């Protein structure tokens, strides 16, 4: 059974460096080309570098030349990516993947990805801003309440309603990064409209990286 | 130019090795070298044949 | 340096239907092309390599071919597990380039959103800024937008948008579109409005408010 | 795909004689057979089509018939202009195949050729190889060969040949036969000789030289 | 008067294509099939393709299938062969012909044929090597001077003696193709032997395809 496992991601501030490792099992390294690929959040895949295990020769993407170094070790049956002089621009989910010879072949086995997040704001707990429902007639007789979960760092934040009891009718955004250096995501609950004055609707935003949570009650407002 | 097959014991049916033998029969306007066995039958004794 | 063009950006087809996704190279790429299937939260899975070789573990529904310079990835019949973003890659030249990704959608019955507006409140405006927020909830298909108006004129360059992911059973999602004004700009206009448009709406939903409402 | 056998490979007949050439098919070909006449330097002309139909511009001398599976082509009286190669085509099942083709010779008085030898020259030997040439000129009939000897032993596997077309009035021709030796092999043998044999030669023509001669 | 006129032959290198045409006159195409037949130099004949003019249905020799396409045009009263994916193995004189029904009938009339040649040596003008007469007695008292015309491409070449003035006693060979990728043929002049020291014997090789000629003086050598 062929498996590869990536590790070593984390949060490193601008001007620093980060080492990623990937180990193989079920097959050898010799005769194979090991590659690293990055995926900035919200973006597609970008190739970084490749090394031929039985060569020692490498190839790099133009966008990473002078900053990203690739290497491999056949005694260990592992491979590494050395990223130097890191910037906020380097935020990405990093992946290891394998190919053949020195190229001419695409990647076959892929890792799941390890996220490193860098911005001007190294960490913050979230806060929540409520959004009032429509007070007018709607299609289907339904209505919704929502909130904006704002200014936290790093992502992920798990969002649910009624302190985590309400998942039914819950829809949330992937977070995006703002000018503040912090992340934000919207969240809503859709129910038959009479339920908005009956059920409890408290946004529960869970942010493990800061050891905090926000419990914010969202309710109908007069208008 | 050549590469080995990933013929693993864990492969599903579409990736298992299959042996193929193709018997090609060549007929030319020439004496047939691969010939001789005009249909024969079994012997039957004590009956009119 | 080979550049990839992948098309369409999205495709909508139901379970049991036939799907074709194409990718083109700016120059010859020999047989260096590969295709991948990626579901949310998971590693891309290799489908096809070396132009037409199916990869072990990939359903037999996947196949492909080339005509001239155009390569096509085909799913002979979609299964519930074939709704993923598909990508092309070539490894003929360095740097090696990945395509943009084609998102395949379930082609569910189309429907209009529940719509609400949140005009800037008096408490919100304490920041010295204003933010007008329009939400489109629980609707289908994936493609939808909001066009904002001010004093019945179209707005441009002052808005932001983001969406939810799609529901695991119905593939519905919600969309938010907002306007950013300083409080000083909020005060310079009287009427704000959200125009909602998408495939399932025969008449765009228009909601509006005067400044100072709510 | 029906294969044709045409026979005899060559026929000899004098002017005014009756000539029959036959063709046999490996399978049924209906009445799809065509008869062609080819002269040196010219495209084949059609004589007969669909077994028995005469082509326009073809002398009435050309006729034919079928008996069982045997197709017979006849020239009722050969003229000096009819000494040409003949072919059969069967246009029934495709691919359409033709027979080998056959020749007709004039039966002229038989005579031996003028025979010259060109021992390898000093200039030819500059290549690092040697070429011994025996050329038989202006003789008859069409069939003749040259047997080479080296140090009076029969030679084999070290020769090449070329033969020309027969003369329009006398049907004579010339024959070129050569030996290929590396220069190093030329230096190892003292005596080379050309033995000419055919029907008009009562005593084989033997011509010879010593290495380095002429 | 019934006529078939072929046109469009020429020299096309491997990987290219050539279009052949054949005009009909004195008869229509409708009700007839049209065919093309190939004759490689030194070979007999092989059929390439056929079309029924009134149906559009075709058939191809298996050996040319996928490369040689046949068509006909009854408004123009002409027919065509489109030969693609050409190789040096496809060099031949190409003939146009007509017949009845799809098959079961022979061909009535052929055109004269247009020649296409290809080689590893795409073209070359000729050169000539002399051949010495025998110094010994001969039958009839006659003798000859000769030469070898070598290394030219394509065929035909016209070969004559005394710069083209001497045709009497001239005997020549058809050219054959050699391992050099080029063609060659020998030539002689037979006269009473005393004439070989009196008359001029210059081999004139005229090669229109390369725009060249060879003027080669052949003389008796000491022997």
């Amino acid at each position: 059974e062929v498996q590869l496992v990536e590790s070593g991601g984390g949060l490193v501030q601008p001007g620093g460096s980060l080492r990623l490792s990937c180990a193989a099992s079920g097959f050898d390294l010799g005769g194979y080309s090991m590659h690293w690929v990055r995926q900035a959040p919200g973006k597609g895949l970008e190739w970084v570098a490749g090394i031929y295990a039985s060569g020692g020769a490498t190839a790099y993407a133009d966008s990473v030349k002078g900053r990203f170094t690739i290497s491999a070790d056949t005694s260990k049956n592992t491979a590494y990516l050395q990223m130097n002089s890191l910037r906020a621009e380097d935020t990405a989910v990093y992946y290891c993947a394998r190919s053949y010879y020195y190229g001419g072949f695409g990647m076959d086995y892929w890792g799941q990805g390890t996220l490193v997040t860098v911005s001007s704001a190294s960490t913050k707990g979230p806060s929540v801003f409520p959004l009032a429902p429509s007070s007018k007639s709607t299609s289907g007789g339904t209505a919704a309440l929502g909130c904006l979960v704002k200014d936290y760092f790093p992502e992920p934040v798990t969002v649910s309603w009624n302190s985590g009891a309400l998942t039914s009718g819950v829809h949330t955004f992937p977070a995006v990064l703002q000018s503040s250096g912090l992340y934000s995501l919207s969240s809503v609950v859709t129910v038959p409209s009479s339920s908005l004055g009956t059920q409890t609707y408290i946004c529960n935003v869970n942010h493990k990286p800061s050891n905090t949570k926000v419990d914010k009650k969202v309710e109908p407002k007069s208008c | 130019p050549l590469q080995s097959y990933g013929f693993q014991p864990t492969n599903g049916v579409g990736y298992q090795p299959y042996r193929v033998v193709v018997l090609s029969f060549e007929l030319l306007h020439a004496p047939a070298t691969v010939c001789g066995p005009k249909k024969s039958t079994n012997l039957v004794k004590n009956k009119c044949v | 340096d080979i550049q990839m063009t992948q098309s369409p950006s999205s495709l909508s087809a139901s379970v049991g239907d036939r799907v074709t996704i194409t990718c083109r190279a700016s120059q010859s790429v020999s047989s260096a092309v590969a295709w991948y299937q990626q579901k949310p939260g998971k590693a891309p899975k290799l489908l096809i390599y070396s132009a037409s070789d199916l990869y072990s573990g990939v359903p037999s529904r996947f196949s492909g071919s080339r005509s001239g310079t155009d390569f096509t990835l085909t799913i002979s019949s979609l299964q519930p597990e074939d709704f993923a973003t598909y990508y092309c890659q070539q490894s003929h030249t360095y740097p090696i380039t990945f395509g943009q990704g084609t998102k395949v959608e379930i082609k569910r019955t189309v429907a209009a959103p529940s719509v609400f507006i949140f005009p800037p409140s008096d408490e919100q405006l304490k920041s010295g800024t204003a933010s007008v927020v329009c939400l489109l909830n629980n609707f289908y298909p994936r493609e939808a937008k909001v066009q904002w108006k001010v004093d019945n004129a179209l707005q441009s360059g002052n808005s932001q948008e983001s969406v939810t992911e799609q529901d695991s059973k119905d593939s519905t999602y919600s969309l938010s579109s907002t306007l950013t004004l300083s409080k000083a700009d909020y005060e310079k206009h009287k009427v704000y409005a959200c125009e909602v448009t998408h495939q399932g709406l025969s008449s765009p939903v228009t909601k509006s408010f005067n400044r100072g409402e709510c």
